[PDB]
């Protein structure tokens, strides 16, 4: 009578042990999924940051090229003006 | 040029914050695992109590 | 005559300096465009390595968790066997 | 434990700061090269301008 009561205690203890091991397994699976998705979204966010850095650097380089092209065109026109002036002086002299 | 400096520093800031948030996540999950360790401890206590009564 | 030839030489020196400068700019652009891709390579690889080291330390922690859990499970199984044997003794005696 | 995680977090932050600072240096040097090229273009234009002034005053004297 007493022995059967402690027998139910024994059954509950062993079965609690099995259920607890299964809970640990599910917890490990949940932790692994959380780890992998957080790592993935982190890498995606880093890719976005690299993308914006490249965008701003590209804008800087584009403005540099615009300035270089404008100054080169202005220099070429000044050179042409000097060439025409000097040809005129050649004619006169 | 100014914006490049601001955004470089901000990028470093965001990456460090994100990696520390990852570390915190990792610690919290490990803490859950340790809690299951303590549950095993409780089962051990119950086993020892039953054994003590059975001895006497 | 001499003045015109001197001024023509100055004008040409200007022309050649401009040409040389454009060529220099182009070569520098090819170089810099290689450099930027190199940076995007190294940034992603290093961030992955740091996440790697973090996960490594976690794996050490979880390995210690499994070691402790296995020791406690083995002792608990011993407790169950010991209690079962004690109970069998008490059952049979009574 | 958590302590080791914090210390390696420090190493991670140090390394990320190192890479971003090295990138900043890389960009600063490249921008300096571009600015030097721009200054060279400006100097070339000034030389042309001086030559043009010379021709303009010679032409005005001839007339």
């Amino acid at each position: 009578l007493y022995f059967s009561s402690l027998d139910s205690s024994i059954d509950i203890l062993q079965k609690r042990a099995q259920e607890l091991i299964e809970n640990i397994n599910k917890s490990r699976q949940k932790d692994h999924a959380l780890m992998t998705n957080f790592r993935n979204s982190l890498k995606t966010k880093v890719s976005d940051l690299t993308e914006k850095l490249e965008e701003r650097i590209y804008q800087i380089y584009n403005d540099h090229n615009k300035i270089i092209q404008e100054k080169l065109q202005e220099f070429t026109q000044k050179m042409a003006k000097i060439s025409h002036l000097e040809t005129e002086l050649k004619q006169v002299c | 040029d100014e914006a490049l400096e601001k955004d470089l520093n901000d990028v470093s800031k965001e990456i460090n914050l994100m990696l520390s948030t990852y570390a915190k996540l990792l610690s919290e999950r490990a803490a859950v695992d340790a809690s299951y360790i303590d549950e095993i401890d409780e089962l051990f206590k119950e086993a020892n109590a039953i054994e003590n009564f059975l001895i006497q």
